[PDB]
């Protein structure tokens, strides 16, 4: 229901921006607890130490994760924004779940009187459980805009100073005119704010301060004012007002039945899952945590240098978009004439503005020497991680009119080529890990007018085949036709990386991909 | 990236009078139009139109997967 | 500084502050202008503005406000002066105050009068109302 891109910052995964907050011991061994704009669920986080708080010994980590989300979003709305003060009235909506208890649980200790709404009747016990300052006056129905008439009653007539609504459509309407003079509107769902739904605005000749808080905009920008939100919900946790959650407690491998259990929208209180379970040691200082069977995806070190001879061109450039998401921040990329086209420029100037350390280069990897001058430069750049040979120069016909120097000129990139790479990766790069050359279905299956490219692709297999036998790494990648940039139709460039990503995990020494016509 | 479709615009003008104007032909037969886009004052113009406020909403990829 | 200004009875006030402030917008915008204007002026704002509304018209219409605008964060005040004087004297002291220092401190500087005799307040009426007043 919710598209990737919405999440502010930019982070290109597609996914992966799952979970919000964690629990769980710091590189020394402190117990903390945290707040990271994505990628939350996993085994280990990358967070900014302003963003870490200290889990205090009368808590366990299971309730440390209820906390830091919550909490600082209620904190945020009502004493920054709304500057709520001892005394007031005001109104929460939905208290059964984490935001509304947390602005109960901040507003109480204030003084300030509570109207809350709530679905069902189990969770309007379980708030009177939570709180007993909490009357039979103090709650109405979320399900309706029936609370209206409940909160304007109550109050005389005047309404509510605060009101944090998480509702939408006529429910958000309604909740406006519970608002009584000099009211604040905090507003924190993100339905009739997308879709750009009217408010009318003679509700601001009633001095009304109307609030759009959005949380995010702290995670990637603005980290100044976060530090205000820090400390209340530092003091908080000193002096009791921030009291954890009730938490259902899932294991790790059961994670798609924790999902669905929220779904489904029964929950009371904060669903967590357990990743690694929590040891008596208050300081366990351990080396790593504990490993699991997860699908093994494809990444590069920040230090290693990658290069693609025959980048340029179009396959080449795709490959290299594909490459800089996966990590690799400098890169080397081979071609006769240079930058000659727009769209060249174009993607190396956005890649050089990302920062990376792009070089185009011109050495060719035909001559040994060539070969040695650009392993050289990715060597000046960083260490050599990986080769990729995607260089090829078509002379079709059939053998008729074929010749010698065809047949040179065709295989003096591929087969000269990945001979020549071959023989200086072994030399001179021992950190190299990954080494692809590009072959076509021609040389397997075998197309008419192309014994020249088919015979040419057909050697490059040989001697990956050679390099993995002794243990170093190499592939060779058979594709069909590629669609974007046999009988069998172009295969989508998308189609193509995701396979990519694939094949270089796999032991096997040659591989294939293409697509069947009907 | 991924696709993006309009959602809304706040503000369109056409003059058919002063898109007859800006019209020059080329050195070939073929009319042309020369655009420009503002994205710090939000307005793509070109010829006689004027496109004020345009928002577009990522669409999920339709994953019909054709190709396996 | 001469790149301060604008023109207020057109609607090219957007243009201007967009330009000039590198497509990031303001802080915060004191209006007091109609429908289109008010709606033109709701699109200079930055992330975090705030648009303190000291007319009257378009509130007293009912006219609506597109709230996407606060899917940036936003804080969108309806600024009634005349509150203070029939209650909420505790937060009426507070810009007692203010001015208070600001007359202390040299912040408060008096405007420009044109002064009219009792006699002639109908004269006063009368040139207000033309619209060609300073201060
Ligand atoms: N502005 C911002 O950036 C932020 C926004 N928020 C908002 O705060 C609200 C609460 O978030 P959170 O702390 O996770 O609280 P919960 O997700 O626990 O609260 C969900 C509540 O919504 C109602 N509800 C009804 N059906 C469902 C369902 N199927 N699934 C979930 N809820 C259901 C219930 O209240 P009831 O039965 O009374 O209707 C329930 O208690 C959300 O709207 C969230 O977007 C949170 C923090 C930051
Ligand atoms: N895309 C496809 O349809 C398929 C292609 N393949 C193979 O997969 C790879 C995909 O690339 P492809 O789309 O064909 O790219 P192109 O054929 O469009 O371009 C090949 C690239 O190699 C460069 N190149 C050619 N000769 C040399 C040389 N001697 N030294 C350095 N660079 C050179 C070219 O630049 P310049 O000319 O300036 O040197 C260009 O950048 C290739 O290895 C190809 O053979 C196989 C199956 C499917």
């Amino acid at each position: 229901k919710l598209s990737p891109d919405a999440i502010p910052g930019k982070w290109t995964s597609q996914d992966s921006l799952l979970g919000m907050e964690f629990s769980g011991r710091d590189a020394s061994g402190k117990r903390v607890m945290g707040l990271v704009p994505a990628k939350g669920l996993a085994t280990s986080v990358l967070l900014s130490p302003d963003f870490l708080w200290d889990v205090p010994s009368n808590w366990t980590l299971e309730e440390a994760a209820s906390v830091p989300v919550v909490y600082s979003t209620a904190y945020y709305a009502l004493v920054v924004r709304g500057r709520v003060r001892p005394g007031e009235t005001l109104l929460i909506h939905s208290g059964s779940g984490g935001v509304g208890q947390a602005a109960i649980a901040i507003a109480l200790s204030l003084g300030c009187r509570v109207f809350t709404t709530v679905g069902s009747a189990e969770k309007r016990a379980y708030l009177q459980a939570r709180f007993p300052q909490l009357d039979s006056t103090s709650f109405a129905n979320s399900r309706d805009t029936s609370f209206e008439q409940h909160v304007l009653w109550h109050t005389g007539g005047k309404g509510v100073d605060l009101v944090l609504n998480s509702l939408a459509e006529e429910k958000l309407q309604a909740s406006v005119r519970c608002l009584a003079t000099h009211g604040r509107f905090l507003e924190i769902g993100k339905f009739d704010l997308s879709q750009n739904h009217p408010l009318g605005m003679a509700i601001f000749l009633k001095n009304v301060t109307f609030h759009g808080v959005l949380l995010d905009a702290f995670f990637n920008e603005s980290s100044a004012d976060w530090r205000e939100v820090w400390a209340l919900v530092q003091a908080g946790i000193r002096d009791g007002v921030v009291r954890p959650l009730k938490c259902t407690v899932f294991h790790g491998a059961q994670v798609e039945d924790a999902f669905r259990y929220m779904a489904q929208g029964k929950h009371i209180g904060k669903v967590v899952v357990q990743v690694l379970a929590e040891e008596p040691e208050a300081v366990l200082k351990g080396a790593k945590p504990k490993l699991m069977s997860a699908i093994s995806k494809t990444f590069c070190p920040a230090h290693k240098s990658y290069i693609i001879a025959g980048g340029l061109g179009g396959f080449g450039l795709e490959l290299a978009q594909w490459l800089i998401q996966r990590g690799v921040q400098k890169l080397v990329l081979t071609s006769r004439s240079g930058i000659r086209t727009g769209y060249q420029a174009k993607q190396v100037r956005r890649w050089r503005r990302q920062g990376v350390q792009v070089q185009v280069s011109t050495s060719n990897i035909s001559s040994l020497e060539g070969a040695r001058g650009l392993i050289a430069e990715a060597a000046q750049l960083g260490p050599v991680g990986g080769v990729f040979n995607l260089a090829v120069v078509l002379r079709d016909g059939l053998l008729e009119n074929q010749t010698p120097e065809f047949f040179q000129d065709v295989c003096k990139p591929k087969y000269s080529g990945t001979l020549n790479l071959d023989r200086v990766t072994r030399e001179a790069c021992p950190e190299l890990d990954y080494f692809v050359v590009f072959s076509s279905v021609s040389c397997g299956r075998g197309n008419a007018g192309q014994s020249n490219y088919g015979f040419a692709n057909s050697a490059m297999e040989r001697i990956c085949e050679k390099r993995r036998h002794e243990g170093l790494p190499g592939l060779a990648v058979q594709w069909g036709a590629i669609g974007d940039v046999s009988g069998t139709l172009p295969q989508r460039m998308a189609s193509c990386l995701e396979v990519l990503d694939l094949f270089l995990n796999q032991p096997h020494m040659v591989l294939s991909s293409f697509v069947l016509a009907e | 990236h991924g696709l993006y479709l309009p959602t809304r615009v706040t503000a369109i003008h056409i003059d058919p009078a002063t898109h007859r104007q800006k019209l020059y032909t080329l050195q070939d037969k073929a009319q042309v139009a020369d655009v420009v886009v503002s994205r710090w004052l939000r307005v793509t113009v070109a010829g006689g139109v004027h496109i004020s406020g345009l928002h577009t909403e990522s669409a999920p990829r339709r994953q019909q997967e054709q190709q396996v």
